[PDB]
């Protein structure tokens, strides 16, 4: 079992987020430099999140380790991925939210059934604070639990492009985000940030409190941007390049509006129906975390 | 008519 | 009175019973045939020639037709073998989970009860196989009664579909309309048409 | 070249290739390496192995397996096709083959494109269409031609 | 114009420890690395906490690389065998509703 | 007609049928609305899982699918000795049931031993791996502080403190006196 | 060598799937009843014989 | 449901057609409305009758373009007097 | 090239679609609805799919 530090998981080199740019491992704060925007005539306002269901769907008997992490990363960030909900495994999660349970969430992300050799993972106790919220996404195609999948994305665009002013206002301009890039950028974006062992974000965005969890926030507000900014880029009604003498600039229409698209693109990731309930579902905990 | 313990297939879909 | 043999070992034998059950696929036929043996050698029951399928003139009247024609896509021939086994699996141990047949049954003609009276009697017969394969007969039933009693299924199925019992033994009902899967058999759950709660 | 390691008789050659071989960065190996069974039936599925092949045929084979297996289409959803193609409520049964019989999803999008395509460039493709429509009347039996 | 050589004078020389323009193959032909999450290839770690360097992301030529491989209980584009079973009625059926 | 053939005879049948040596299972509780099965597994720290029940769908055996129309024969086409018009019951040898139920048994403990037998091997037994690192010069290498990885102690010694219904043995981090210690080993 | 017929021992025999075979080892092994979510319970003097 | 013209003289093609839908937490309507930028000629009142979410299915965009104007001044008459 | 037979299904389709003359124009080709009236109208979302 690996110990969780005074700060979360993540101050552990060990799980470091980053993302490949410019022929380094660039932290996701140094890529989000590069993006640069261009408001349009139309704005954001952020209604209030509705309260995540009480509910905690069955982790039905399963003999097997759920691999989770891979998962929620492939649900949420994958080229292929497709009928995510249909599998329904992320339901498993509720397994871990009880107290003294036998299951383990190992660092290789899979849910084991019993505590196994050789085998490192997160501390119960956390886990069951991260379980007790995570284990919604299982019922986010259920019809009565299903998440809104259109104003949500305007905390998204708050999050990402909106400036301090705009983000204590509330309210921003439906921005335009773009950025020098190299080819199939947003692909080889969305790979690595498929790699990242998020669950250790979200298991110390869950189980800390108080000052480490206000440091937790600035120290990786970063992270779930990008994260926020992979998941943009699935939703995007469109992404153009531009000549720019001699530099080809990517611009992504629009930062924060859901245009529900399903079409694949070459661009970008696409999110099937089921990708984009899941992944209002995982945006209506996360920002409900990440606001307390 | 006959008792069968089991699914009675008669469709081959194909892939 | 002495008998120079080495004791049962009840508790070797429950284990390697159970590792057995785990492992060996074919432990449960194993069983299922000596039971089966059982009833074959008690000579309970055997088949007859002829059936008493339908009261006398029903079977060839002209406007009973389609019942007769109900009876008949349900009401199977005897076989020694499927009987005494049908008798036998309500006493044998159940490893891989038990599945029902499934029916397919629109519940529109009158005649389809013949259905409903085949799980009561099934209930009757055999409770325990019924209660393995229970939910998957719930599925079939629900959609007699939204086809017969919409109203009283709305209600019902308002209130869910299944149910969990919680700790202080109270039920739980889910307030959700979802099909049963075996699957859910080994799960906390419940069909909620069994509930017997009103 | 990796296998040469302390099998080759050429001393320059083997010594540069455990130097780079004793390197932080760099580590041969002969898979298998990543086994994944199924949650249900409990039995290997997809395994990884570390192949000696070119970076870019590994990367299409594992673009192509990718695809199959995030489909989260298994064969069942053929009965989807089935219940089209047949009589307004046919009920098709089993037999629940799970992950373990996976497919690629019906691809809607290239489908619908390459018959728009198609219509333009050979109008007689409504002849087609219209052949196998005219078969499956002929097959339902709804209407038969009489003397009388 | 040898652009393509991965390796050169592979034998000894008597007198000296290699011979002059000798080629050893990069280290690149022999770091297997791993299969991501993503299905991309990757180089090793270059240091602890790093990611790999994707195959791909470079020129180099890599020679040994993780192929995922389905098993043979996985099977995929079998014919598949199902119970189709007829409405009981044609009269009966509903062609209608919402 | 023919329901005291299933209630005064089959059902002595059941009763008997019950008692046999095989039959080990709570097969079901006369309650449909709160019974479920006592579900077990084989199951180790070494990582297997083997649960008894499980749900693989449609076997080679033919015992997984139930057809239910069988009950049809059972009530409109099947004699019974008691209908009709008088007929001799037959009560069958135990012998026979109950001797093939043994030699199942030795059949069963004859197929499962090799593969118990093999694993009593590749787990390492009632053993575990123990460095001894000493802290004082002139220390006999027996002497020295024991320790061991955790593996070995989840695969060996943890179940057994399990089994024996007493605390898990304390943590001991840099502030932790010796009596803590001896609570936690006497405990 | 004990003249034991281990045949589809370890083995599921789906009629679907077709064979398949399962990792016999299972070392240190015990029985143990399991939660219906699956996870492993402790041993319970009051319910496991 | 098709809707006739409030007329019963006028026995002609109707503008459009209801359609209840099964709603009935605000989130399956969420669901269902965001589905609905899907579908091609589709309409709906800010909230529903009996509190069931239902909505307007147009023939054509003319037809679409008369029952908008009409509701546009239903809303500017009622307004006007709020 | 890259020709590799039918399957007797689609040679009875090749063979009825007759020559394949393509005299279309497929350089950056879109799917777009024309009006009526003979122009040819841009992409819309809330109509074309």
């Amino acid at each position: 079992m690996l110990q969780q530090p005074t700060g979360g998981y993540t101050t552990l080199e060990q799980f470091a987020f980053t993302i490949r740019n410019d022929g380094t491992n660039a932290t996701p704060t140094q890529f989000l430099q590069l993006l640069s925007y261009e408001a349009t005539e139309n704005e954001l306002v952020k209604k209030t999140i509705p309260t995540p269901e009480t509910h905690l769907p069955s982790a039905r008997n399963v003999p097997g380790n759920v691999y989770i992490e891979d998962a929620i990363t492939q649900a949420l960030f994958g080229i292929s991925a497709q009928n995510v909900n249909a599998h329904g495994y992320f339901s498993r999660l509720s397994a871990l939210a009880l107290p003294n349970t036998s299951a383990r969430l190992g660092l290789d992300g899979v849910i084991y059934n019993s505590e196994t050799i050789n085998i490192p993972f997160y501390d119960p106790a956390a886990v069951a604070n991260f379980a007790a919220t995570y284990a919604k996404l299982g019922n986010a195609s259920t019809p009565r639990y299903r998440a809104d999948m259109i104003d949500i994305y305007a905390h998204v665009g708050l999050e990402l492009a909106g400036t301090d002013a705009e983000r204590a206002a509330g309210v921003m301009p439906v921005k335009r985000a773009k950025f020098d890039s190299w080819e199939g950028s947003l692909i080889s974006l969305s790979r690595d940030v498929v790699n990242w062992k998020i669950l250790a974000f979200l298991i110390d965005l869950c189980s800390l409190e108080g000052e480490a969890l206000r440091a937790f926030k600035t120290r990786n507000r970063d992270v779930f941007r990008m994260m926020l900014f992979i998941m943009s880029t699935a939703v995007a009604a469109n992404v153009v390049n531009r000549k720019v003498t001699k530099r080809v600039d990517r611009v992504l229409e629009y930062i924060g509006v859901n245009s529900m698209r399903t079409a694949g693109r070459t661009a970008t990731i696409t999110y099937d129906l089921s990708r984009h309930e899941f992944a209002a579902k995982f945006l209506q905990l996360t920002f409900t975390r990440w606001n307390a | 008519k006959v008792i069968f313990n089991g699914l009675d297939v008669n469709t081959e879909v194909q892939p | 009175a002495l008998r120079p043999e080495l004791a049962f070992d009840h508790d070797h034998i429950i284990r390697c019973l159970m590792l057995a059950a785990a492992n060996y696929p074919r432990l449960e036929g194993i069983i299922v045939q000596i039971n089966t043996g059982y009833v074959a050698s008690a000579n309970v029951i055997r088949p007859v020639s002829e059936k008493r399928y339908f009261p006398e003139n029903l079977e060839q009247n002209q406007s009973a037709a389609r019942l007769v024609s109900a009876v008949k896509a349900r009401a199977s021939e005897a076989d020694i073998s499927s009987i005494h086994l049908a008798i036998a699996r309500e006493v044998s141990p159940m490893f891989n989970v038990h599945e029902l047949k499934k029916i397919a049954e629109s519940f529109e003609d009158p005649s389809s009860i013949v259905v409903v009276l085949e799980f009561i009697l099934f209930a009757l017969f055999f409770p325990t196989e019924f209660n393995r394969i229970k939910g998957d007969i719930q599925n079939v039933l629900l959609l007699f009664f939204s086809r017969w009693y919409p109203v009283e299924y709305g209600i019902f199925v308002q209130r869910g579909a299944t149910y969990t019992i919680n700790a202080a033994g109270e039920f739980e009902f889910s307030g959700r309309n979802e099909k049963w899967d075996q699957a859910l058999y080994l799960s906390e759950h419940f069909p909620a048409l069994f509930s017997d709660v009103p | 070249p990796a296998l040469l390691r302390d099998f080759t008789q050429v001393n320059w050659l083997n010594r540069d290739i455990t130097n780079m071989l004793q390197q932080a960065g760099t580590k041969y190996g002969l898979g298998l390496t990543e086994t994944r069974l199924d949650y249900v039936r409990l039995v290997k599925t997809i395994v990884g192995h570390a192949l000696n092949i070119d970076h870019f045929a590994a990367s299409v084979l594992n673009i192509n397996l990718r695809a199959l297996m995030e489909a989260n289409v298994t064969a069942d959803d053929r009965i989807k096709a089935l219940q089209a193609h047949s009589m307004i409520s046919t009920q098709f049964h089993g037999p629940n083959q799970g992950a373990l019989r996976p497919e690629l999803a019906f691809d809607h999008d290239h489908i619908i494109r390459c018959l728009m395509l198609a219509a333009a460039n050979y109008p007689r493709l409504e002849g087609i269409i219209v052949q196998i429509n005219t078969g499956y009347v002929a097959s339902a039996n709804v209407i038969r031609p009489v003397s009388e | 114009i040898s652009v393509a050589r991965s390796m050169r004078a592979i034998v000894n020389h008597n007198e000296v420890d290699r011979p002059r323009g000798a080629v050893a193959p990069s280290s690149y032909e022999m770091d297997t690395g791993t299969l991501s999450r993503n299905g991309d290839l990757l180089y090793s770690p270059v240091a602890n906490g790093q990611v790999g360097i994707p195959k791909l992301e470079v020129d180099h030529i890599s020679f040994s690389n993780v192929v995922s491989m389905m098993t043979a209980n996985i099977r995929t584009g079998d014919d598949m065998a199902v119970e189709r079973v007829n409405p009981d009625d044609v009269r009966a059926i509903n062609i209608r509703n919402a | 007609n023919i329901a005291v053939a299933h209630t005064d005879h089959l059902s002595v049948v059941y009763a008997t049928m019950s008692n046999f040596m095989l039959n080990f299972t709570n097969n079901f509780s006369g309650n449909h609305a709160t019974f479920k099965p006592d579900q077990y597994v084989i199951t180790s720290p070494e990582g297997s899982y083997k649960p008894i029940i499980e749900r693989q769908g449609e076997t080679v055996d033919g015992l997984t699918i139930i057809d239910t129309s069988i009950v049809w024969p059972i009530l409109c086409q099947c004699t019974y000795p008691l209908v009709r018009i008088m007929e001799e019951i037959v009560y069958p040898d135990p012998s026979t049931t109950l001797s093939q139920s043994l030699s199942v048994a030795q059949v069963l403990s004859k197929l499962t031993l090799p593969d118990a037998f093999i694993n009593m091997i590749l787990s390492g037994g009632d053993s575990v791996v123990m460095r001894t690192y000493q802290t004082e010069a002139d220390d006999d290498l027996d002497e020295g502080i024991r320790m061991t990885t955790y593996d070995q102690y989840l695969s060996h010694i943890r179940e057994r403190l399990h089994i024996t219904n007493v605390p898990d043995p304390i943590y001991i981090t840099g502030a932790s006196t010796p009596d803590q210690i001896a609570a936690s080993v006497q405990a | 060598i004990t003249d034991v017929d281990s045949t589809d021992y370890g083995k599921l025999t789906l009629r679907f799937l077709g064979t398949l075979t399962r990792s016999l080892k299972m070392q240190n092994a015990q029985i143990r009843r399991i939660r219906p979510d699956g996870t492993v319970l402790r041993y319970d003097d009051q319910i496991d014989i | 449901i098709p809707i006739t013209n409030s007329n019963i003289f006028d026995d002609s093609s109707t503008p459009y057609n209801v359609r209840i839908w099964h709603a009935p937490t605000m989130t399956e309507v969420n669901h269902i409305l965001a589905l609905m930028r899907k579908s091609t000629l589709v309409s709906t009142h800010s909230s529903w009758h009996w509190n069931v979410l239902h909505t307007f299915h147009y023939r054509s965009e003319s037809d679409m373009i008369d029952h908008f104007a009409a509701k546009i001044l239903e809303d500017w008459r009622q307004k006007e007097k709020l």
